[PDB]
RNA sequence: GGAGUAUGGUCGCAAGGCUGAAAAAUUGACGGAAGGGCACCACCAGGGGUGGAGCCUGCGCGCGCGCUACACUGACAGAGCCAGCGAGUACUCCCUUGGCCGAGAGGCCCGGGUAAACUCUGUCGUGCUGAGGAAUCCCUAGUAAGCGCAAGUCAUCAGCUUGCGUUGAUUACGUCCCUGCCCUUUGUACACACCGCCCGUCGCUACUACCGAUAGAGGAAGUAGGUCUCCGUAGGUGAACCUGCGGAG
RNA sequence: UUGGGCUCUGUGGGUGCUUGGCCGCUGGCCAGACCUACUUCAAAGCCACCGGGGGUACCUACCGGUUG
């Protein structure tokens, strides 16, 4: 049996697959190849809670909306599709008779 | 395993021993696996109601290979001999012997002929 | 295959039996370590063991993991417990009746990941032998008498006990009609135990315990509206298996749906289930002096 | 046993060194480290050697028939041949050793039993 | 005498009736619509019980679970041919007329009450000599039915139960449309890829203001850029040398 | 086919692609032969495999000292 499975990561950097390669003088890779970052447009940035804006918020299909222009009926609609995830997760006289 | 979950589909069974070979059919439908359970194993797997079925053989198993028309499929077997199974209708199309046809010899630290 | 589990058949009886010896001797050690801890005197052969202390500064550590209860003893069970979701069979004997393949049916559904199958004319060594060669992790065999259900075998595989046990008391699903029953409802359900307190109840608890799908730890307590029910006394085990709904924190209305056994176990044998070599673990002792009156359990 | 006893990666050695050996083939429990202190054993290691886990498990009768049989070659292990007898073998490959593709010892068995089948 | 380990005796506390049976919560409560998976407690195809007569255990005269009768699936006669469970000095169907030998308790003797199946060949030809409705329930590969032969496993089971061998099929083996059940609409690992903020009624928490009795608890509602070298200098620890300043290459 | 067989031993080849036997070799020899000269200058370090826990009286080594 070959080990405990442990936790491991790898840092990664952004350069392209022929800087990450070995050592050719030139790749088997054409031209189109040669360019792509090691990282999606998803890992460059992802729209979230934590790095959006003041007076907006983001959506789930990642559209930053803001609480201003927002009206109520939408309002109470996020805050109900948010909580579902959560949950998916001696005296006087006069006093007395009177 | 499933590989956008990535978590554990499923443990399939039927083996009398260790699995030594795998091979899939390239129209994404079927399985074989074969093993030292003396049994050639096609797994029906991606209908909604998934079955087995033995190939059984005289001998045991030690690689599956397929067709990219994929009807016919090829078995490797200890004792030397290649078969190939019609799939549908699982059954001998073909087999052949193989000893002699790669009996090369005399490693050293042998004391055979 | 079944050359690698006959062969880790006998090596858990081996360690067993090493426990045996190694246990009788650690009880001379647990003796040191909070003799230790409060100073107070101990028996001067005791202290004067000279291997106990080479062995004692050696092994410490894995009685103090068994006071903290990190760790999983050995037996036929603790090996994968919350991991694989316990394959379930049933099967009664060679030629049942109506009743009985409802009953059976009705046990299926009443444990969660079961699946039935139907016996025919088929033999009891190829049947443990299959079982063992889909790797399942249970085997139920229930007879019948006339129409009415008998005995439950509940073994659990690759080696381990089969509780043989007695039925009585038991009335069916299919007597009453399916406009008063409902279709069953077939959720991961609850498991409560009332009364067991011998090391035998903790074991008989433990194989009753693995046949059931490993709980999600997160909300145990409000999730699921499925619980199932064993408590015992005069050592009779009894089940009874409810639906709840929960009108309130302070009120929760039960719904008996699952049968009624109150089964009393008979063998608990160390040894799977046509082995007839069996080493008998426990069995009901009738016929003895004061077997009658004393309590197991 | 240097380790303080409170040590959380000291169990984990505890249990990894225990569970590695277990599986390897020499011990005999998976609880004491003084059984790794004292019991732990070149004899151990012989006792893993191939020639003598084919005479327990009752191939030959006694470790010469063993080992002039490996050298002249009629015990696979599981697919492999084998030529050189110090392939040591864990608790898990002692069920899956067994005879070769056809020799003559096989065919001692099976003509002993009057299963011969010359097939 | 020290240390434990018990066994029961002794004493203190627990052992003083504003009493008289029938919540929490920012997480909470219940739903609905879309999306998948599953199921002989679903569809589709089929089979087969029970339910008709009787026997009868069990469950409360009723009831099902078994067993048996019911005619072409015929009989009778011959011939031919194959199994698995199986071995404790151990297993018996009764109860009686006579007689024997027993001075008596008995023992004798005679009466009365290593399959099933299959296959083949001939002899006869339907004949009080009629295969179970509504209902329901089960079942998908050695699965259903039919057949026997054995064993009797402390518990239950001879009114049977359990094994094991034999002959071995149709019909599906698709589908979530019915009934459903489960679960997605949170969390749970990132790629090329796709999608694109379900909905409801309320509750709870913060705030706003109101109402009116006699500071007040309530009722109700709403918002959350000059290096190198040379020179001329001044000072420094002086030949030199260093520093600062000013000119040249 | 005017005798033949088993079995063992012995020899040579080949079981890998065909460029000499020897020597103090740009040369000589296989019958050989010649035999003891000549001389400017020791060295740069490092590495170096003993089964584990344990003791160190004496020895070895290292380090740090001490008289001469």
């Amino acid at each position: 049996k070959p080990k405990p499975p442990a936790p491991t990561l790898t840092v990664v950097s952004d350069v392209a697959t022929v800087a990450m390669e070995d050592a050719q003088p030139a790749t088997a890779q054409g031209v189109a190849g040669g360019e792509t970052s090691m990282i999606a447009p998803q890992e460059v940035y992802a729209p979230s809670k934590d790095t959006a804006e003041k007076g907006e918020v983001v959506t789930k299909a990642g559209i930053p909306i803001a609480k201003q222009e927002m009206s109520r009926e939408e309002k109470l609609r996020r805050r109900r599709r948010e909580k579902e995830r959560i949950r998916k997760a001696v005296q006087s006289s006069g006093a007395y008779k009177l | 395993w499933s590989v956008q979950t990535g978590q554990l589909l499923d443990r399939l069974s039927g083996h009398e021993g260790p699995v030594s070979s795998l091979a899939f059919a390239p129209d994404g439908s079927v399985l074989v696996s074969g093993s030292w359970d003396r049994t050639a194993r096609i797994w029906s797997i991606f209908s909604r109601t998934q079955t087995s079925e033995p190939l059984q053989l005289q001998s045991d198993v030690l690689d599956v290979a397929f067709r990219p028309d994929s009807k016919q499929i090829a078995i490797s077997t200890l004792d030397g001999q290649l078969t190939f199974w019609s799939v549908s209708e699982a059954q001998q199309v073909s087999g052949v012997d193989g000893r002699r046809d790669v009996s090369g010899g005399r490693r050293i630290t042998d004391r055979r002929t | 295959m079944l050359r690698k589990q006959a062969r880790q058949r006998r090596d858990y009886l081996y360690r067993r039996a090493l426990l045996l010896r190694d246990a009788e001797i650690a009880e001379k050690r647990a003796k040191l370590r909070a003799a230790l801890a409060s100073g107070k005197p101990l028996d001067p052969k005791i202290a004067n063991d000279k291997e106990l202390r080479k062995d004692f500064d050696y092994d410490v550590s894995r009685d103090i993991a068994k006071e903290q209860g990190e760790i999983d003893i050995d037996d036929e069970y603790s090996e994968l417990s919350g991991i694989v979701d316990p394959r379930v069979l049933v099967t009664t004997s060679r030629d049942p009746s109506s009743r009985l393949m409802a009953f059976s049916k009705e046990i299926r559904l009443m444990f969660p990941t079961a699946i039935r199958l139907n016996r025919g004319n088929l033999i009891l060594p190829d049947l443990v032998m299959s079982a063992q060669r889909e790797r399942l992790s249970d085997i139920i065999l229930l007879h019948e008498h006339r129409g009415t259900p008998t005995a439950i075998t509940i073994s659990h595989f690759p080696h381990g006990p089969t509780l043989m046990a007695s039925l009585h008391n038991v009335v069916l699903r299919a007597d009453i009609p399916k406009s008063i029953k409902g279709t069953v409802s077939e959720s991961y359900p609850h498991l409560i135990f009332e009364g067991f307190r011998t090391p035998l109840g903790q074991r008989v608890v433990k194989i009753l315990k693995h046949l059931f799908p490993p709980r999600d730890p997160t909300n145990n307590a409000k999730s699921g509206n499925r619980v199932i029910t064993f408590v015992n006394q005069d050592d009779c085990i009894e089940v009874r298996h409810h639906v709840y709904v929960r009108t309130n924190y302070n009120s929760v209305e039960l719904s008996e749906v699952g049968p009624r056994f109150t089964m009393r176990p008979f063998s608990i044998t160390m040894g799977t289930l046509e082995n007839k070599d069996a080493d008998v673990e426990w069995h009901l002792s009738q016929y003895t002096r004061t077997g009658r009156k004393k309590n197991y359990f | 046993s240097l380790l303080p006893p409170d040590n959380e990666v000291r169990r984990k050695h505890e249990t990894l060194l225990l569970d590695k050996l277990y599986d390897m083939g020499i011990l005999s429990t998976k609880a004491k480290l003084s059984a790794v202190e004292h019991n732990v054993t070149v004899s151990a290691f012989a006792r893993r050697r191939l020639p003598v886990v084919m005479t327990r498990l009752r191939m030959a009768e006694t470790v010469q028939a063993a080992t002039k049989l490996i050298e002249q070659g009629h015990v696979r292990v599981g697919v492999e041949e084998v030529r050189d007898p110090a392939f040591l073998v864990t608790r898990n490959m002692e069920d899956f050793v067994t005879w070769t593709v056809g020799s003559k010892i096989k065919q001692n068995i099976m003509k002993y039993r009057d299963k011969l089948d010359d097939f």
